[PDB]
This record gives structure tokens, C-alpha cells and sequence, in this order.
RNA sequence: GAAGACGGUCGAACUUGACUAUCUAGAGGAAGUAAAAGUCGUAACAAGGUUUCCGUAGGUGAACCUGCGGAAGGAUCAUUA
RNA sequence: UAAAGUUGCUGCAGUUAAAAAGCUCGUAGUUGGAUCUCUCUCGGCCGAAGCGUUUACUUUGAAAAAAUUAGAGUGUUCAAAGCAGGCCGCCUGGAUACCGCAGCUAGGAAUAAUGGAAUAGGACCGCGGUUCUAUUUUGUUG
RNA sequence: ACGGGGAAUCAGGGUUCGAUUCCGGAGAGGGAGCCUGAGAAACGGCUACCACAUCCAAGGAAGGCAGCAGGCGCGCAAAUU
RNA sequence: AAACUGCGAAUGGCUCAUUAAAUCAGUUAUGGUUCCUUUGGUCGCUCGUACUUGGAUAACUGUGGUAAUUCU
């Protein structure tokens, strides 16, 4: 998977890829260390992060962010942006003269990591709240599961 | 509003100052310094409403620009100087010494001690940080950092401070069996010994602590102050001893005083 | 019968708000139409010029003339039969003089024997009519 | 180091068109409501003197009449091998 | 605003008083039949760790401005108030409750949703493999 | 329609009010642009345009009470220069 | 006294036109920023005329201009 799409060169800032090599340790290429970090609230690093080839520099395990205050649950309603997705959460809300709820909702723009493969209209995501990201995004996916009936 | 601001409404003020309603309008609105303003007691409010040396404002600036008042050995002129908790409140001229503790029903009580007890302060430790060539140093709940800190000092400990010196003598770490008073929320000025502390990662700790009477109470880590090592505790209590009465013993105690009186 | 279900509050609300709708006195106090046309422009009082005298023919049942006057309100332009409570006193009145008119006492509705009025004059010329027609006071000069 | 000038930006506001919200002058046209005791009749209420009413269509000074298809809220809960 | 159970959640009406769509299908919405009685590792028997599918619900705990409201004390001469005051320098207050919803917290598991094996894309025991990898090796070096 | 704390009424449930002395927001005739300053897009600072308006020797100069009093106007409706 | 320098004048007071997920309220975040002041720390850590450096300007003294300003 070529990873030079874009007019800049994609890169991860905190690894040097340029070390001075002998010929004698040229065994084919280096295998370019990968960066990544473990976000606590005890969140496991997916596999992929790590062995990955990918450049996302708002990916919660190998880019620059931080997970910080609130962690939501939402269901996967759309991902038809770059590496971004639309979740829905709903709820019921309260109605005290009637002591009786409503069906709410609302939609949330949530990024996406490429280190989520398979990620498919109706699952269930964990996000965690960060700093914005976009104009509208201000949660990164941090679990996938699976719907109930997948194969 | 652009700026700061440098009033504060009588009713706006804080309730443990027991401030009337139509003495005026405005509050004494402490100044800047190393107690919070919601968490502090005036120089002024000390001196005229709890203390009554001073009758108006004009009379606490008179006593104060004598240099007087000592704030932790140094004098202070400012008559809205925030003075806080653990402070010690010194004055030469009639010879007595005075630490700010919250009392049982979360007020700063007036409460004399003695000059050799005066000579010293306990402080928790806010955070430890290392700079300047790997030099390391403290700061406190009153503001003050420290440089060459014990290195088992950690954070949410308590240290005792030299107040002619400002040096570290000994410190007590935070731990089960603890002696322990609550600083904020609704066990204000509760003392107890620390049963257990439950860690919540991206939230705030729970602090659960035991009365000396068997009484339990939670509050959050930030509201707990270590006062002494074990059951003992390193300062002078208050008359209350730190146990919270209900209102039905308090009526009863308070009726008891009442019928033995006369 | 009506929905009952733990999660039919916006139905109930939804429905409640559109039935009110259809309450006399809520649209009429909610429409705007209402106050809009309002002569007093939803005030208690109002002043006037008085115009003329009128009389005007009580209802079928009882016969009697009913002494009006016809006033233009300073606020709006807008012109009003007002009713002229006591015997003799629409001897107080002049005409082209200030007059305080208040409501007849149901809500813009017609009162009792007088056919399309409901407004009733207060003071004239800024002294009361109850006043002159006790003889408290007299009639400014 | 002042006045000043090119360019850019923010941009009040001006001119010219278009649209839009409220109030409004206004010949006339056509209704509703009261006050209403006039005129022509009698449509409806009794089998109201052609049973009433509904939908549709035409016509007529006026109520209304007629055709078609419905209802009984009908003047028949019933009519005999 | 109450009276107005004349807006009806509590709690109204629809044959004739105002009122059920001409009839059926149908998306969203709303509602939906029985059934199922915590341990393996770490540190000093406990403290720790998960995770039992997730909750809703219920109870508790924490955090939640003062004023206002409720309310404790207190003869403003009484009272509305106030936060004062009492004893012959002392003594004593300036309480307490309540604060939807949402968000934290820890118990309960009836009720109500939700899942767990039916191409075995099953659980547990041992096996064997495949691959990569962290350190044992080891006064030391090496 | 500035939002809350709250207010009136109320068996229980509710309905209505909250410009108004505490907290938060906005504005200083209407827009816009700035200087200084830790902190204004500040108006009891400045620069313009729009609307008003003051003195003038006609060349020019100076404005901003939704601060306290007070006046006009508007009004049913509100206090001492 | 005046004048230069420094600080404040961004608080307070008034009003409710605008404003309909905006404001605001409760809850959280800044591991994404700024912060006069108060308070504490730091301030021979640097290997490179001083027993004290330079030019102004105000107040003040004198000549004024404009019908007119807290003009100059
Ligand atoms: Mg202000
Ligand atoms: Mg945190
Ligand atoms: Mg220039
Ligand atoms: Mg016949
Ligand atoms: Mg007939
Ligand atoms: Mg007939
Ligand atoms: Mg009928
Ligand atoms: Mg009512
Ligand atoms: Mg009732
Ligand atoms: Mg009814
Ligand atoms: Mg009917
Ligand atoms: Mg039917
Ligand atoms: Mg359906
Ligand atoms: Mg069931
Ligand atoms: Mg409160
Ligand atoms: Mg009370
Ligand atoms: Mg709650
Ligand atoms: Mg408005
Ligand atoms: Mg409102
Ligand atoms: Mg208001
Ligand atoms: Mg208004
Ligand atoms: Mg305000
Ligand atoms: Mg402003
Ligand atoms: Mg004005
Ligand atoms: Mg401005
Ligand atoms: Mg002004
Ligand atoms: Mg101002
Ligand atoms: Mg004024
Ligand atoms: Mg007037
Ligand atoms: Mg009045
Ligand atoms: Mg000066
Ligand atoms: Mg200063
Ligand atoms: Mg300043
Ligand atoms: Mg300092």
C-alpha cells in the first residue's frame, strides 16, 4: 500500500528515517521503526497500528492527540468521508407532565483511524473525546465491535 | 466584561465569612494571593467581625499599618490579604497566635495557639516538577515552592514547614491510617482517619475517611488534608474536636449547657 | 382512546399544543390578531377627543335612549363609541375635549342594554365624573 | 525621521436595479352582522297540504323546482298460498 | 391564576347534544404472549486484577453560589423583619433540608430491552506444529 | 424573547410571569475601523461614513445622560437640577 | 503648588435593542492558550568612566497667533 498520495511527503515527525547505514547492515530496507503510543484508560493498541505502514497524524495511537474527558458510545450510521464517520446516538428524554420519555438522537462526526479495518454501517464504536480536529469533529474512534449478527 | 474585575457583592460573598445582609453593599473582596478567594479569610473580616479588635474598616487599616498583623512570621499590611488554611496569624503587641482550621460546620475558627506551636506550619504538596539541571522542587497549597525536597516527598503529602526558614523538617505520606481533615465540599472541617482511597483513571479519586465516633464520609482527593501520622495529629485541634454532631445531639447538648447554667 | 405508552410524550405534548389551539380564549390571547385589533392596543385605558354626542337605541326588550360619545384615541387615531355612565352626566361633556375612557368590563365584549359598546368614559377634561357628579369638584374653566 | 504615493486587507456608506415585511390613500364591486315590523310570496315545522334530508347537475323574482343515486333523522319495526 | 375534569399526564368527550377518515393496504412512531434458581493471578485471610453482554430502573455516596423557599435558635416591646445575642471579663450562635435533567459513584437484580454454539466462523484439557520476538545463559568481560 | 437563581397561584398534577438590585451576556444614536495597554474592537478614548444637532466674525471648531439629578416628547403609566 | 515619571481610568453604574442550540444552566476539558497584580522560587551558574556615562524635554522665564476649544 503506497502511502505518498498527497503533494507533501507523508511522514511520522518523532522517527528519524534517514540513520546512517553501513553496507554491511544493508539486509534489503531498515523495516522503518514505527511510532506509537498506548492511550491509557486501559484501551489495548490495535495490532494494526503498530505493524501498519499508514500515516494519520490524528490517529489516537500514532498520531498527535490526546484522549481526554468524556467516552461515548455511539453506532455506525455513515463513512462516506476520509477518515471520518458519522455516528448516531439515542436516548430517551424526560417529559415531567407526563412522566413519560421520547426517542431522541443526534449524529456525531467522530474520526476514524486507519488502523480499524472492516468497519462496517451498524456496528458499535467507542470514541473519546479530544481536541478538535475539524470544524465538527471533536472525538476519535478508539474500540470497534461488532454488530450482533456478524459473520 | 473586559478586564478583571475588583468588586464583590456582599450576598456574592462567601457564606462561611457570615457576613449580614445590610451592613452595605459590597464585600471585602480579598486580594490575590496563595489562597483561593472562595477558600480564604480577609485580613479585615478576621480582625472586626471575629475577633472585634476593630469596630469600621478605617480602624482595621489603622491596626494593620503598625505592623501589627504577622501572616506565617511576616508582617502584612494589606488588609485584604487572603489568609487561608493552616495559616498562623501572629500579633506581638498582645502577645497571641492564631491558626486558621475550618471548624466543624466549615468556618475558620478562631482558634489561639501557642507561641511555640506558632513557629510552624503544615502545607500539602500540590505537585513535584524538576528543572533547572535536574533540580527538583515542591509546590504547596499555600503557593510556595521548594527546591531540594526529600526525594520520598510526593504529591498529596503534607510537609511541616520551618516559617522562620521555610525548610522542610518532616512530612507525613499519604496513606490508610492517617489522621486526615476534609478542606471543601460537604465534609468541610471533618477530621478522621483515611480507611480507603478508590482510583478512578480520567476522573477524580474517592477518598473515604472514619470519625473517631465510627461516622464514615467520602470526598474527592483534592478536599483531603494529611494533619497527622496515624491517630495522632501534628497541630492543635479546635474545640470540636473534628466530629460532626447531628442536630438532634447538638439540641441536646446545647439544652444540657443550658439547664446546668445558673 | 388515548396513547399510554411509556414513550408517547411527544405525542401527547405534539397533540395537546395543536387541540389548545383550538381553545377560544388561548387563540385569541396567543393569535396576535386579537390585540392587534384592539382599539386600546391591550391597555387598561385610553385618552380621547370627544367627537360628538350620540345617542344610541337600547335592545329590544327595554327601551331607553343611551347618551355615547363618539372619541378619537391620541395613541392611534382609532374612533370609539364610549358610554357616558350617570343621569346628566353627559352635561359634563363638551365637544373637542380630553376624555379617559376605560373598558366596560367584559373583556371588548358589549355590556348589557347598549348594542356594540364597550368602553365607558372615566374622567373629562382630567377631573373625574364621579367627582362631578357628586359635587366634589367643578368643571375646569 | 514627518508629509505624501503604488498595492493589499477590513470596510462603513453612496448610486443604480431586483425582491421582500408592516401600515396605508383609494373609485367602485360583492357579502356578513345588527337595527330592523315595510314589499312579494309561503320554503320548513302536522302526511305543513308535492314526506323531509344528503351528494351531484341544470333552471328560476324570491324562498325554491326538476333529473339521477342514497338515508329514515318517516308518515311503515307487522300484511299473511 | 384558581374556579376549568371547559385542554383532561393525573383526568374530558365523538349513536341522537360539537365530534370515527367512504374503505382497505402500508413506512416511520407507539405497543407487543409463556419460558432460563464472580474467580485465576500479584502484594501484605485480606488489600489488588479483571469482566459478568450492555443498560434502563431502584437505593447510596460525591460534587453541586449566595439571596429566595421550607426550617432550628433568638421577647424587634409584638409583628413583618434582623442575625443577632445571654451572664455576673466570661458564654454562645450565625444550623439543617431542598436543589429536576444530564454527567460521576457503589450496592440490588424483580421488571423491561440486548447478546452469547445450528456453514461449529464452539467451550475446556492436553498435544503437536508455523513464524517472529523480549530477555536466562554469564565476577566480569566476552 | 436577554438566559438563569427565582415570582404569583396551586389538594395532587399543573398554568402563567421573570425589563427589575445576585450570576452570566450584550450595547452605549446606527454601522465600521483602530491606538494604547496585561487586559478594550473601550465610546464620561480616537478615526471615518449615516441620522440628528451646538457655537461661528462663514475662514473654522465642538458633539453623544441605556451614569446621578433634571427637561422635552411619548403615553393609562413612574420621585429632588 | 506646578510639571515630568509611574498606576488607574477595561472596575463600578445604566439599560434590555439585538440574540432561538445562540445566550444561559448544570457537567467536564485545555496533555490546546493568555494572564498586570499578590504570593514563593530564581537573579556572582554565562570565561567575555565603573568612586557613575550621553543627548534631550517639561515645569519656569520671555515673544506670540486665532472670533472661538482642556488649540498651541
Ligand atoms: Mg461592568
Ligand atoms: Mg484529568
Ligand atoms: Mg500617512
Ligand atoms: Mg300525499
Ligand atoms: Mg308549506
Ligand atoms: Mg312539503
Ligand atoms: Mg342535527
Ligand atoms: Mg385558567
Ligand atoms: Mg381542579
Ligand atoms: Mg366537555
Ligand atoms: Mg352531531
Ligand atoms: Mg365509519
Ligand atoms: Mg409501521
Ligand atoms: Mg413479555
Ligand atoms: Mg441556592
Ligand atoms: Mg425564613
Ligand atoms: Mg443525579
Ligand atoms: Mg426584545
Ligand atoms: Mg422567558
Ligand atoms: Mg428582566
Ligand atoms: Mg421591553
Ligand atoms: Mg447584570
Ligand atoms: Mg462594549
Ligand atoms: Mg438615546
Ligand atoms: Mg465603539
Ligand atoms: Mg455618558
Ligand atoms: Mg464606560
Ligand atoms: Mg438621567
Ligand atoms: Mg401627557
Ligand atoms: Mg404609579
Ligand atoms: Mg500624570
Ligand atoms: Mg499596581
Ligand atoms: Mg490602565
Ligand atoms: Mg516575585
Amino acid at each position: 500500500a503506497d502511502i505518498q498520495t498527497e503533494r507533501a511527503y507523508q511522514k511520522q515527525p518523532t522517527i528519524f528515517q534517514n540513520k546512517k547505514r553501513v553496507l554491511l547492515g544493508e539486509t534489503g530496507k531498515e523495516k522503518l521503526p514505527r511510532y506509537y503510543k498506548n492511550i491509557g484508560l486501559g484501551f489495548k493498541t490495535p495490532k494494526e497500528a503498530i505493524e501498519g505502514t499508514y500515516i494519520d497524524k490524528k490517529c489516537p495511537f500514532t498520531g498527535n492527540v490526546s484522549i481526554r474527558g468524556r467516552i461515548l458510545s455511539g453506532v455506525v450510521t455513515k463513512m462516506k468521508m476520509q477518515r471520518t464517520i458519522v455516528i448516531r446516538r439515542d436516548y430517551l428524554h424526560y417529559i415531567r407532565k407526563y412522566n413519560r420519555f421520547e426517542k431522541r438522537h443526534k449524529n456525531m462526526s467522530v474520526h476514524l483511524s486507519p488502523c480499524f479495518r472492516d468497519v462496517q454501517i451498524g456496528d458499535i464504536v467507542t470514541v473519546g473525546e479530544c481536541r478538535p480536529l475539524s470544524k465538527t469533529v471533536r472525538f476519535n474512534v478508539l474500540k470497534v465491535t461488532k454488530a450482533a449478527g456478524t459473520k | 466584561a473586559r478586564g478583571p474585575k475588583k468588586h464583590l457583592k456582599r450576598v456574592a460573598a462567601p457564606k462561611h465569612w457570615m457576613l449580614d445582609k445590610l451592613t452595605g453593599v459590597f464585600a471585602p473582596r480579598p486580594s490575590t494571593g496563595p489562597h483561593k478567594l472562595r477558600e480564604c479569610l480577609p485580613l479585615i473580616i478576621f480582625l472586626r467581625n471575629r475577633l472585634k479588635y476593630a469596630l469600621t474598616g478605617d480602624e482595621v487599616k489603622k491596626i494593620c499599618m503598625q505592623r501589627f498583623i504577622k501572616i506565617d512570621g511576616k508582617v502584612r499590611t494589606d488588609i485584604t490579604y487572603p489568609a487561608g488554611f493552616m495559616d498562623v496569624i501572629s500579633i506581638d503587641k498582645t502577645g497571641e497566635n492564631f491558626r486558621l482550621i475550618y471548624d466543624t460546620k466549615g468556618r475558620f475558627a478562631v482558634h489561639r495557639i501557642t507561641p511555640e506551636e506558632a513557629k510552624y506550619k503544615l502545607c500539602k504538596v500540590r505537585k513535584i516538577f524538576v528543572g533547572t539541571k535536574g533540580i527538583p522542587h515542591l509546590v504547596t497549597h499555600d503557593a510556595r515552592t521548594i527546591r531540594y525536597p526529600d526525594p520520598l516527598i510526593k504529591v498529596n503529602d503534607t510537609i511541616q514547614i520551618d516559617l522562620e526558614t521555610g525548610k522542610i523538617t518532616d512530612f507525613i505520606k499519604f496513606d490508610t491510617g492517617n489522621l486526615c481533615m476534609v478542606t471543601g465540599g460537604a465534609n468541610l472541617g471533618r477530621i478522621g482517619v483515611i480507611t480507603n482511597r478508590e482510583r478512578h483513571p480520567g476522573s477524580f479519586d474517592v477518598v473515604h475517611v472514619k470519625d473517631a465516633n465510627g461516622n464514615s464520609f467520602a470526598t474527592r482527593l483534592s478536599n483531603i488534608f494529611v494533619i497527622g501520622k496515624g491517630n495522632k495529629p501534628w497541630i492543635s485541634l479546635p474545640r470540636g474536636k473534628g466530629i460532626r454532631l447531628t442536630i438532634a445531639e447538638e439540641r441536646d447538648k446545647r439544652l444540657a449547657a443550658k439547664q446546668s447554667s445558673g | 382512546g388515548k396513547c399510554r405508552g411509556l414513550r408517547t410524550a411527544r405525542k401527547l405534548r405534539s397533540h395537546r399544543r395543536d387541540q389548545k389551539w383550538h381553545d377560544k380564549q388561548y387563540k385569541k390571547a396567543h393569535l396576535g390578531t386579537a390585540l392587534k385589533a384592539n382599539p386600546f392596543g391591550g391597555a387598561s385605558h385610553a385618552k380621547g377627543i370627544v367627537l360628538e354626542k350620540v345617542g344610541v337605541e337600547a335592545k329590544q326588550p327595554n327601551s331607553a335612549i343611551r347618551k355615547c360619545v363618539r372619541v378619537q384615541l391620541i395613541k392611534n387615531g382609532k374612533k370609539i363609541t364610549a358610554f357616558v355612565p350617570n343621569d346628566g352626566c353627559l352635561n359634563f361633556i363638551e365637544e373637542n375635549d380630553e376624555v379617559l375612557v376605560a373598558g366596560f368590563g367584559r373583556k371588548g365584549h358589549a355590556v348589557g342594554d347598549i348594542p356594540g359598546v364597550r368602553f365607558k368614559v372615566v374622567k373629562v377634561a382630567n377631573v373625574s365624573l364621579l367627582a362631578l357628579y357628586k359635587g366634589k369638584k367643578e368643571r375646569p374653566r
